[PDB]
């Protein structure tokens, strides 16, 4: 609806500015303002364009003001497609956005590979990801390149614990001499096992 | 010469000469079964000649595989192969197949299996190669002199309470 | 190390029974994370929540360990930086604990060396034991038809007032007191008086030497407790037994009464979570919950845990999903029948419906 | 919006075997066939059938193949009509699937015409009255529940009672010499069973690859998705209808199993937004089955003799599906597991079977009288059995004890070895003529064979075989007596 | 020259072992029933399977591994391919997951393949020896057959299948590898300890060389339990499509349905009977249709299925139990009452059936089985309704069906033949097992020096294949077979039974009782 | 007779309860999965 309304006038940046004002205003509104929201009474929204203000009232009537962010993203995607702009998301660690020289090179290389985006203009948008501590990632039209790394004190073993000495019963060759001494040989094996278990 | 057809009426490849050559170039007779497997996959059912070549490889091969296999027996493999040929392929073993079995029995020293194979050849085929019959008897009488006619533990006297039931 | 989400602030968005939704501006913490309600709310005790699901990138569903009375929306909640941890070590011996690991014996501080999370992964295949031996209980029916295995899993399936508790006490007297290793008593959805009677019994037998070394730990979340606590007391009690098995290589006895209440508690919360019920009305994840819990109750190459679990059969229907699924997780099964008890036969074991795994000549004589 | 051929739509939702398609120009008519033209790296083509209209643009459909590798917004093209199957004598001796594509790997089939699988059933004015006995060569069926030419026959049974075996025997006895054509529809059954049937038919020369065949096979089996199993029956029925109407021939139609058609629809019913019904079956159970059954009928143009196998889940004949099928049949054969467990095959429970032509006007008076007497004797023998259990056989009065002895012979004389179950039984089958069966039972009822041993009637054919088995029994008994005498 | 993945969206919600995904605007999108990777870290991924594609664009995902690492908002990459797992002879003797990952112990095959076509199959004519006399005689099993094993808990459902796998070890060592039977044992929802015990048991008999284990323990998510049968059969289809025979055991399908029910309900699928999803029959139906006997044109390989199913109080009227019974080509019903009555294996012959019939029996076993079947049928009816021959031999046949380990074909067939021809009429029922033990594991003729046979002796294990070729009732083997049995019967009766019947001492009585019970567990 | 009648009666009541719960459970799922679109009404008209 916003895209169709803006297309008639031919100006799309007005809606983007309205979203920026909404985001700035929301930062000061009380928690859970979207459920007691009255856009008419809110002075911050009084400066918005007619299409944006109408849509906000439209959401408030249906109680879907919680989708303000998603609606904005869908709109920005339409504007970029209409204006032939390809946005590359550069995911970087918090505070690691200072160096993006390699990210731009990777984004350009991905842009060259994509034939569909030959005429599209390359844009870079930085995003902060707490899952990566070092490096960066680049996403463009679904093509994702990862050049990042993340994070890499328990009790390992019981020193007191000792594996018991697994005894083995001695086996005698099956000759006649064994049969005559079967009882005697068995006693020796039992004594041997008892010695092994106790130690001596 | 004449096209063969399978169970469903589809034709089967009959040129099984190259496979026989492959069988006759194996070192261990277990590799021969692989050739038979490939033949079946390629819709080239083995003929009587192919089975005889497989039996020849079994008799002339050193062992089943490069590494020893416990409880491996050449006689058992050949008999199973014959069972497959006669029952699951409807092909009557010829004299050549039975001669290979008799040779293996003589070579391995199993003189009791030779007697059974001797009667089989005297029943289905026309007699037995008299060279092999005499060889089997020589092996049997050697056992009598050495006393290895039956396993010894069988000859040991037992009783109602003198038998160890594992 | 320190968790990257500790101190994270969220606000209560929805309250239904024992289920509470929390919205975090910076992102919902990981599942199983523990949260504390900061607002006073005029409550008499603190309020703690455990995350169980993620509704979106910012909203998370949680179960409260205490009653949710006087809980309002927008209430402030703070992440604790990790799962629910409980004390471990010899400091816990001779002590009574709850689901949260807080001592409820009104005695001195535990002073544990460290704490460990209740939720943990089960032993893997290579860490399984292969020892089979007979545990002599002194009871004719058990020792003959369904002998128990040392370090194994034993279940006592029974109805209401059939004798499940009595047999457990008999086993405790005949085994636990004369046991070299340690013991852990996990009361789950059972009478509070029984725990008091057991505590007095253990003190009289001097298994709990208040002034000396003790061999027993008690962990109790009883019927009066809300469903959230009754669904986690078993995990906490099992965690303590795992430390002794793994970090001390010590034989452990684990007396759980009653395991059925654990599944029942998960059913109650599942209904509130907005899940489609399975047959009868149990949660669809009945089997998975038992599998995760039971698989942790096993004997590894480091130590041994002999587990005895009481199973309550609702309406005397042995085909109920709860008891039915538990048969596959037990080495020994002891089925009790009401009719046998009514005939004056105690114990009421039905030997035909009982089974044991060590009923093998290779193991027993 | 008259001709929708080539109309384009996009896949909007995919859940299991149900797919939602969006058309900008309007959803085509229900039951329309659509092809997934998009290249999704699939090993098999994907086709859908419209079953519902969600709105003027969205339509819900069931896929005939697996929906794997299917993405949203995938392009779909209408085929301009319902699913079409080839018809004519060129299909004889061939195997087809739900879509009418040959799967016998026997080369292209020359089709001069194709017909939609969905058609309107005949009206009341298109009903033909054909009351003629069909001789199946089976003592039980020919006597108690004789079959009628051009009529409908159901074989209700559990699992392992012998539903498939009886169908094979009927084919061997009725189809080999049938003047007309035959159509066999495998529906949600074992694939190996179809393979065995194909081999047997080729051996029996019903399907003559080099010559002329006289039967068609249509197979949608368990491995197939529910969409295929819910339409394979329609496809085969369409072929039979063409033979009935265009060719004006008397055709046989074997179906195994018709229950799977109901089962498949129930599986997809949940995903179509239909609240379940009693025993979890779809609410449209009665109507959907009725439309299919009414198409299976003999009209003034031709005749269709239909034999359908019905699976009774857990031997519960009170279940919706088995019960709903009873009113759409002319002859019901109910099989009981208890009979089979006693060694009696076919395990038919005559007290539960019924036939429409069991009237003196249609069949001979002697045939009607003999059948009724057998049923009454069997019914009485059951009541005497209960008294036997409580009192003992000796306590029964002499008249009752005679009914017991005669009735037991009837129970064993109903058994018959089939020519197709030789492997199961190990004995050659028998083909008993209709007249022989009537005469044999008539003599048995009046006590003409009271002195014959009871076991002489077990697993035999006509009366002549009974006498031969009694003579053999006497000879062996004499030999045993001689052996004992020498001792 | 980059390893560019295909990102398709983010993780929205997580509910236990399943998740939901929200697609990012303007992305390629994911395909149905495909594998996806949830980036739990810049280098670590969790496997998921696509299950639903909703109108809103949300995607239902079944998690398979690293579930604890999954959090809302994480990125998702689409591989765009179905599930493929390693397959080959290099996996034998190993424990693996449904995903192919090996489990430490103390070629790619597609998991969603279609079943063989009707014309791609051949009639079942090759037997698969379970090693148990009762099954091999009254319930024949042929290669390429689906034989259900239905019973109550603690009735031997697992033991019999494991014994069947073990029984192939001795055969495979002798015959060529062409006819060797490979084994795929699939454990579903079972305890981890039981898998380890099974692994050790197979290793002891050396069955690991021809067997592989696919384990999805209880602690594992339902997704793995749901895919284990399909992954296991896929590993078995590798040998089928290459002219080899395989045996797939599923322990057990009952827990697979529970996992499928758990997945469907969590993903908002409408419940059906007993809360199971509507398409629960189609699940097992396509699993067991993949086991077949390929035609000569395709290699002749086969897959034999032994799915296991548990009942409650001997109730076979359940939902999934009925569905499986209507699919398989035969059922082995293990009865609780028989199990407690001393009959082990507790195979209920009356309720058990094999629809393949005698076609799945060797020519040697056909004659024995056919005549044995009639005797038992009469024996059941005679007792139900007098020392007649059918009643005298029927009891001894029942006694011979008690076993603890699989029996070699030669030993089993010979014993059945002896009881069939009345050689055991003079032998008391209690002493039948002791008679069998002496016949197999010792030789009385040699011991007492009255043996005149030339070749036919029970210690010549190579005679099994000769018997399997010519039949026992053949002139080559029949003459010596009768002589050996006659000598064994006479010697046994004279020297053993006479003393056994003369025992009155309590010590002697107790000693005899231990002997006979041991003989049950020996032969 | 008295005993069998008691179990017969407990079954018939349970069968009625079980079947209805099953049907209700499948009705709830569709209700839960029911999707409400944007209310395309004149909100300013009020
Ligand atoms: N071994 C026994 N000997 C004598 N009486 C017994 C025995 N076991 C149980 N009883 C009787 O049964 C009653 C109930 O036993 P118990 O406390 O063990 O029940 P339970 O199985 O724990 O059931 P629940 O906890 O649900 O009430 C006892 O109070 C006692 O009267
Ligand atoms: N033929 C047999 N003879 C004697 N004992 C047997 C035999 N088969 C199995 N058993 C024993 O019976 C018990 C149950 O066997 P098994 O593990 O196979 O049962 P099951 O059907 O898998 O039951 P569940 O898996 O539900 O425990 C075990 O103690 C096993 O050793
Ligand atoms: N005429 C018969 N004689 C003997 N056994 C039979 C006969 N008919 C069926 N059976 C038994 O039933 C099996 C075949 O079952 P089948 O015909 O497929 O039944 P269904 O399709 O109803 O499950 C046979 O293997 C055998 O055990
Ligand atoms: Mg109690
Ligand atoms: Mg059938
Ligand atoms: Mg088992």
């Amino acid at each position: 609806f916003l895209y169709k309304a803006a297309e008639e006038k031919g100006n799309f940046d007005n809606i983007l500015s309205d979203f920026q004002k909404i985001a700035a205003a929301a930062s000061k509104l009380p928690i859970f303002w979207e459920r007691t929201a009255v856009v008419e009474k809110i002075p911050e929204f009084k400066q918005l364009s007619e299409p944006t203000f109408f849509t906000l009232v439209w959401m408030q009537n249906n109680g879907m003001l919680e989708l303000i962010q998603e609606v904005a993203e869908v709109y920005e995607t339409f504007v970029n497609a209409k204006q032939k702009k390809a946005v590359a998301k550069i995911f970087v660690a918090p505070g690691g956005e200072k160096n993006v020289e390699e990210a731009r090179r990777v984004a350009e290389e991905l842009h060259k590979g994509l034939k569909e985006l030959a005429d599209y203009t390359l844009v870079l948008k930085t995003v902060v990801d707490r899952t990566i501590v070092k490096g960066f990632a680049v996403e463009l039209a679904g093509q994702y390149v990862n050049k990042a790394e993340g994070q890499q004190r328990a009790d390992e073993v019981d020193y007191t614990n000792l594996p018991a000495p697994k005894p083995q019963k001695t086996v005698w060759d099956d000759n006649i001499e064994t049969e005559v001494l079967r009882k005697y040989l068995d006693g020796l094996s039992q004594y041997d096992m008892e010695e092994a278990k106790y130690g001596v | 010469a004449a096209k063969k057809y399978d169970l469903f009426g589809y034709e089967v490849d009959t040129n099984t000469a190259p496979w026989i050559e492959k069988i006759k170039k194996c070192k261990y007779y277990d590799e021969a079964g692989e050739v038979l497997v490939n033949m079946n996959v390629s819709n080239c059912p083995p003929d009587i000649a192919t089975y005889n070549a497989t039996l020849q490889c079994i008799y002339q091969s050193p062992s089943k595989q490069s590494t020893p296999v416990d409880n491996e027996s050449k006689f058992c493999a050949m008999m199973d192969l014959l069972e497959e040929m006669q029952h699951r392929n409807r092909l009557k073993p010829n004299e050549e197949s039975w001669t290979w079995v008799m040779k293996e029995c003589v070579k391995s020293g199993q003189f009791r299996l030779g007697y059974c194979i001797q009667q089989v050849m005297e029943t289905e085929c026309k007699g037995c190669p008299a060279d092999l019959v005499k060889a089997n008897e020589a092996n049997a009488q050697k056992a009598k002199t050495e006393g290895k006619e039956h396993p010894g533990h069988l000859s040991q006297q037992a009783g109602l309470f003198d038998v160890k039931v594992e | 190390p320190v968790a990257d989400h500790k101190g994270r602030v969220g606000h209560v968005s929805q309250v239904i029974g024992a289920v509470v939704d929390v919205h975090f501006a910076d992102g919902v913490p990981p599942v199983l994370t523990a949260l504390d309600v900061v607002d006073k709310l005029g409550r008499d005790e603190p309020l703690t929540l455990e995350i169980v699901q993620h509704l979106d990138a910012h909203t998370g569903r949680c179960i409260a360990m205490q009653t949710t009375d006087l809980l309002k929306l927008k209430a402030k909640v703070v992440s604790t930086g990790g799962n629910i941890s409980v004390p471990v070590g010899r400091e816990t011996l001779g002590r009574i604990f709850n689901v949260l690991g807080d001592a409820i014996d009104q005695r001195g501080p535990v002073g544990e060396k460290l704490r460990m999370p209740i939720h943990a992964v089960a032993p893997k295949l290579a860490d399984q034991a292969a020892e089979d031996a007979v545990l002599t209980t002194g009871i004719k029916v058990i020792d003959l038809i369904l002998p128990y295995c040392k370090g194994g899993k034993i279940g006592l399936f029974g109805g209401a007032g059939v004798g499940k508790t009595v047999i457990i006490m008999e086993l405790i007297n005949n085994v636990a007191k004369g046991h070299g290793g340690f013991s852990v008593f996990a009361g789950v959805g059972e009478r509070t008086r029984e725990g008091t009677d057991l505590y007095l019994e253990m003190m009289q037998s001097k298994v709990i030497d208040l002034k000396g070394e003790s061999k027993c730990v008690l962990v109790y979340g009883q019927m009066n407790e809300p469903p959230g606590a009754r669904a986690r007391v078993a995990q906490s009690a099992l965690t303590m037994a795992e430390y002794f098995r793994d970090v001390e290589g010590q034989d452990v006895l684990l007396f759980i009464d009653n395991i059925f209440r654990f599944t029942q508690a998960n059913s109650e919360v599942s209904a509130l979570l907005g899940r489609i019920p399975a047959a009868v009305g149990y949660q669809p994840t009945l089997a998975e919950d038992l599998g995760q819990l039971q698989e942790r109750i096993t004997s590894t190459t480091k130590g041994s845990i002999t587990s005895v679990q009481a199973v309550y059969v609702p309406a005397d229907d042995i085909t109920d999903p709860a008891p039915a699924t538990t048969f596959s997780h037990l080495d020994a099964t002891t089925v009790l029948d009401r009719a046998v008890a009514e005939s004056g036969i105690y114990p009421a074991v039905n030997p035909l419906e009982c089974a044991s795994r060590i009923m093998d000549p290779d193991v027993i004589s | 919006v008259a001709d929708h051929k080539g109309r384009v739509g996009h896949v909007s939702q995919v859940i299991g075997a149900v797919v939602d398609v969006h058309f900008a120009d309007g959803v085509p008519p229900v039951l329309t066939a659509l092809d997934v033209v998009d290249k999704l790296g699939r090993d098999e083509p994907l086709t859908l059938e419209i079953v519902q209209h969600l709105d003027a643009h969205t339509g819900r459909c069931i896929a005939m193949q697996t929906t794997d590798l299917l993405k949203l917004k995938a392009k779909v093209v209408s085929t301009g009509g319902n699913i079409s199957v080839p018809v004519g004598r060129e299909t004889l001796g061939r195997i087809f699937n739900v879509l009418g594509d040959a799967i016998d790997q026997r080369g292209p089939v020359g089709e001069k015409l194709r017909m939609p699988i969905h058609a309107v059933a005949p009206k009341l004015a298109d009903q033909a009255a054909e009351d003629a006995v069909l001789t199946t060569g089976i003592k039980v069926i020919d006597l108690i529940l004789p079959y009628c030419k051009g009529g409908k026959i159901g074989l209700f049974g559990g699992a392992g009672v012998g539903k498939t075996v009886i169908i094979m025997e009927l084919i061997n006895n009725v189809a080999k010499g049938h003047g007309g054509f035959s159509v066999f529809a495998g529906v949600g059954e074992r694939t190996r069973e179809g393979t065995d049937l194909y081999l047997e038919m080729m051996q029996s020369k019903v399907i003559d690859l080099k010559g002329e065949s006289k039967c068609v096979l249509v197979y949608g089996q368990m491995n197939e998705p529910p969409g295929a199993r819910a339409r394979v029956a329609q496809s085969a029925l369409t072929m039979a209808e063409y033979f009935r109407d265009v060719e004006g021939q008397d055709v046989l139609l074997f179906i195994d199993n018709i229950f799977r058609f109901t089962q498949a629809n129930s599986e997809v019913s949940a995903l179509l937004g239909r609240i379940p019904a009693a025993v979890g079956y779809q609410p449209t159970l009665a109507e959907d089955l009725g439309q299919l059954q009414e198409r299976i009928t003999s009209t003034t143009k031709g005749s269709i003799t239909s034999v359908q196998a019905v699976y009774v889940p857990a031997d519960d004949i009170t279940d919706p599906a088995p019960a709903t099928t009873f009113s759409h049949l002319d002859a019901t054969t109910v099989l009981d597991r208890a009979v089979a467990e006693s060694g009696i095959y076919p395990a038919v429970n005559p007290l539960e079977c019924a036939s429409r032509i069991m009237d003196p006007d249609v069949i001979s008076v002697d045939h009607y009288n003999v059948a009724q007497d057998v049923v009454q004797m069997l019914t009485k023998y059951r009541e005497l059995q209960d008294i036997i259990a409580v009192l003992g056989i000796d306590e029964l009065s002499e008249e009752d004890k005679l009914i017991v002895d005669r009735a037991r012979k009837l129970v064993k004389f109903l058994s018959q070895p089939f020519q197709v179950a030789e492997v199961f039984t190990g004995m050659t089958g028998h083909y008993v003529q209709l007249d022989d069966t009537i005469d044999s039972f008539s003599g048995l009822l009046m006590g003409t064979y009271d002195q014959v041993p009871e076991m002489a009637f077990y697993m035999v054919g006509g009366i002549n075989s009974v006498l031969e088995k009694a003579k053999k029994m006497a000879e062996e008994a004499a030999e045993l007596e001689k052996m004992r005498r020498a001792r | 020259f980059f390893k560019t993945t295909e990102m398709i969206g983010y993780v929205h919600s997580i509910d236990g072992t399943i998740a939901t995904l929200i697609p990012a605007p303007g992305n390629p999108g994911v395909a149905y029933n495909t594998i996806i990777q949830i980036q739990v870290s810049p280098t670590t991924f969790a496997a998921g399977l696509v299950f639903n594609l909703e109108k809103d664009g949300r995607i239902g995902i079944i998690l398979m591994d690293n579930i604890t690492e999954v959090q809302s908002g994480q990125k998702v990459m689409a591989t765009g391919q179905l599930l493929h797992i390693p397959v080959g002879a290099g996996v034998l003797g190993k424990v693996v997951n449904p995903l192919g990952h090996e489990v430490p112990v103390g070629t790619l095959g597609k998991v969603d393949t279609g079943a063989p076509n009707i014309v791609s199959r051949s009639p079942v004519n090759y037997n698969l020896l379970t090693g148990f006399k009762a099954v091999d005689t009254m319930i024949p099993i042929g290669r390429g057959q689906r034989e259900l094993i239905v019973g109550d808990r603690q009735t031997g459902k697992t033991s019999i299948a494991v014994s069947t796998i073990i029984n192939q070890v001795r055969i495979n060592q002798q015959i060529l590898s062409k006819n060797a039977v490979i084994s795929i044992y699939v454990s579903i929802g079972q305890r981890c300890s039981n898998v380890a015990r099974i692994h050790r048991l197979l290793q002891s008999y050396g069955a690991l060389r021809y067997t592989t284990v696919m384990a999805a323990t209880a602690a594992e998510p339902a997704g793995l339990q749901y895919l284990a049968p399909y992954a296991g059969v896929t590993m078995g289809e590798y040998f089928m499509n290459r002219g080899r025979h395989c045996l797939c055991v599923y322990d057990d399908l009952s827990k697979q349905a529970v996992a499928y029910r758990q997945i469907s309900l969590l993903l908002r699928r409408p419940p059906g009977r007993e809360a199971y999803p509507g398409d629960v029959f189609y699940l097992h139906s396509r699993l067991l249709e993949r086991a077949a006997m390929l035609s000569p044109g395709k290699g002749g390989g086969s897959v034999t299925a032994l799915p296991i199913v548990e009942t409650l109080s001997n109730d076979v009227t359940a939902y999934i139990v009925t569905n499986v019974i209507s699919i398989t080509d035969g059922q082995i019903y293990l009865d609780t009452k028989l199990f407690t009555g001393g009959q082990r294996p507790a195979v209920n012959i009356g309720l058990s059936v094999s629809r393949v019939g005698s076609s799945a029996q060797n020519a040697a076993m056909k004659g024995v089985a056919g005549k044995l079947k009639g005797i038992l049928a009469e024996y059941r009816k005679l007792a139900a309704d007098v020392q007649t021959i059918p009643m005298i031999r029927g009891a001894r046949f029942v006694a011979l069906f008690n076993q603890k380990q699989p029996s070699y074909f030669m030993n089993a067939i010979v014993s059945l033949y002896a009881c069939l021809n009345g050689y055991l009429d003079d032998v008391k029922v209690q002493y039948v097992k002791f008679y069998e033990y002496l016949l197999v594991h010792r030789d009385l003729g040699i011991m007492y020096g009255t043996a005149k046979n030339k070749f036919f002796y029970m210690y010549v294990q190579e005679l099994n294949y000769l018997i399997r070729f010519f039949t026992l009732n053949s002139p080559i083997l029949h003459g010596e077979l009768e002589e050996m049995l006659k000598q064994h019967t006479h010697l046994f009766l004279q020297h053993y039974q006479s003393k056994m019947n003369a025992i009155k001492s309590e010590k002697d009585v107790k000693a005899l009782k231990n002997l006979l019970y041991s003989c049950k567990r020996a032969v | 007779q008295q005993r069998t009648s008691s179990l017969y009666n407990k079954t018939r009541q349970f069968g009625i309860t079980a079947a209805l719960i099953e049907i209700l459970s499948a009705m709830s799922s569709l209700e839960g999965n029911a999707m409400k679109g944007v209310r395309r009404n004149k909100f300013w008209e009020g």
